[PDB]
C-alpha cells in the first residue's frame, strides 16, 4: 500500500503532480510524483517485462549508488496513473530560481556547479541515459551540502548512436539541428544544452530565446565572462555538432581546472 | 528584462 508507506504532504510543484512526503518507516523526506497514464509518450519494460513509463525504466537504470542524480527509491502502478518516490534533499532549491535571485554567478561557483551537472550527465550515458532535458530547472541545489542532483527523466531516452528524429524537451535549449532538420544525435544535443547551461550560469539568463538565435550562430555576452569561460561556452555552442567538444574535452578545457569540492562550495558561497 | 521558464514540449 503505497497509501501506507508514506505521510503526503505539500504540493511542490506541478507541470505531472509532485507533492513532498515522508517515508513512515524511517523519516525519511521524500518526493511523490505522480503521473496519469493517459499523458503518457513514451513506455519501457523492466526486467519484469512489467510494462512501464519509459521515466520509470531510465530512472532505475541511473539509480544504482550514488550519484547527481535523483534517486528513484520505489514505483506503484494505480488504475490511471503511475506514482513515483524520489529522494528529496532539504533543504533545496532549483538552479533556475537560484540564478534567478543572486544573478549571474561567479566563475568560481559556476565551474563547482558545472563540473557536477558534467559528472552527473557522464553517469546518465554510463548507464545508457539520455536525459534531453538538461536546465537549471532541472537541476536541485542541496544547500547544506553544496551537491546538485539532475531531476526529471520524463523527456528522456535509451542512449543510443543512431539519429534521434523525436524530441519533447526544453526548445531553448535544444541544438540547431533539431531547430532545422529534426534530427540530432544524443551527446552532441548533450553538449549543446550545457553551453546553454553554462551561459545561463555566468551571465543570468539564457542566451537565446527565439529560433533564428538558435541557428543564428552568435554568442553575444551581456555580463564580463573571462576569455576562457566564453571560448568554452562558444565551443559547445558550436552550429556543427562534430565541432562540439566531447565531455572529456570539456572537463580538461583550461576554465574548467582546480574545481572547488562540494562540501567547500557550500562554505564558501552556499552557508 | 524578462527572466522566464520554459515548459518541457
Ligand atoms: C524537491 C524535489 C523536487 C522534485 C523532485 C523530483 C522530480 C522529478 O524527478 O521529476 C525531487 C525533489
Amino acid at each position: 500500500p503505497l497509501e501506507s508507506q508514506y505521510q503526503v504532504g505539500p504540493l511542490l510543484g506541478s507541470g505531472g503532480s509532485v507533492y513532498s512526503g515522508i517515508r513512515v518507516s524511517d523519516n525519511l523526506p521524500v518526493a511523490i510524483k505522480h503521473v496519469e497514464k493517459d499523458r503518457i509518450s513514451d513506455w519501457g519494460e523492466l526486467p519484469n517485462g512489467t510494462r512501464v513509463p519509459m521515466e520509470v525504466v531510465l530512472l532505475k537504470k541511473v539509480s544504482s549508488g550514488f550519484s547527481g542524480v535523483i534517486r528513484l527509491l520505489d514505483w506503484f502502478e494505480r488504475p490511471d496513473s503511475f506514482v513515483l518516490i524520489l529522494e528529496r534533499p532539504e533543504p533545496v532549491q532549483d538552479l533556475f530560481d537560484f540564478i534567478t535571485e543572486r544573478g549571474a554567478l561567479q566563475e568560481e561557483l559556476a565551474r563547482s556547479f558545472f563540473w557536477q551537472v558534467l559528472e552527473a550527465v557522464r553517469h546518465c550515458h554510463n548507464c545508457g541515459v539520455l536525459h534531453r532535458d538538461i536546465k537549471d530547472e532541472n537541476i536541485l541545489i542541496d544547500l547544506n551540502r553544496g551537491e546538485l542532483k539532475l531531476i526529471d527523466f520524463g523527456s528522456g531516452a535509451l542512449l543510443k548512436d543512431t539519429v534521434y528524429t523525436d524530441f519533447d524537451g526544453t526548445r531553448v535549449y535544444s541544438p540547431p539541428e533539431w531547430i532545422r532538420y529534426h534530427r540530432y544525435h544524443g551527446r552532441s544535443a548533450a553538449v549543446w544544452s550545457l553551453g546553454i547551461l553554462l551561459y545561463d550560469m555566468v551571465c543570468g539568463d539564457i542566451p537565446f530565446e527565439h529560433d533564428e538565435e538558435i541557428i543564428g550562430g552568435q554568442v553575444f555576452f551581456r555580463q564580463r565572462v573571462s576569455s576562457e569561460c566564453q571560448h568554452l561556452i562558444r565551443w559547445c555552442l558550436a552550429l556543427r555538432p562534430s565541432d562540439r567538444p566531447t565531455f572529456e574535452e570539456i572537463q580538461n578545457h583550461p576554465w574548467m581546472q582546480d574545481v572547488l569540492l562540494p562540501q567547500e562550495t557550500a562554505e564558501i558561497h552556499l552557508h | 528584462r524578462k527572466r522566464r521558464r520554459h515548459p518541457s514540449g
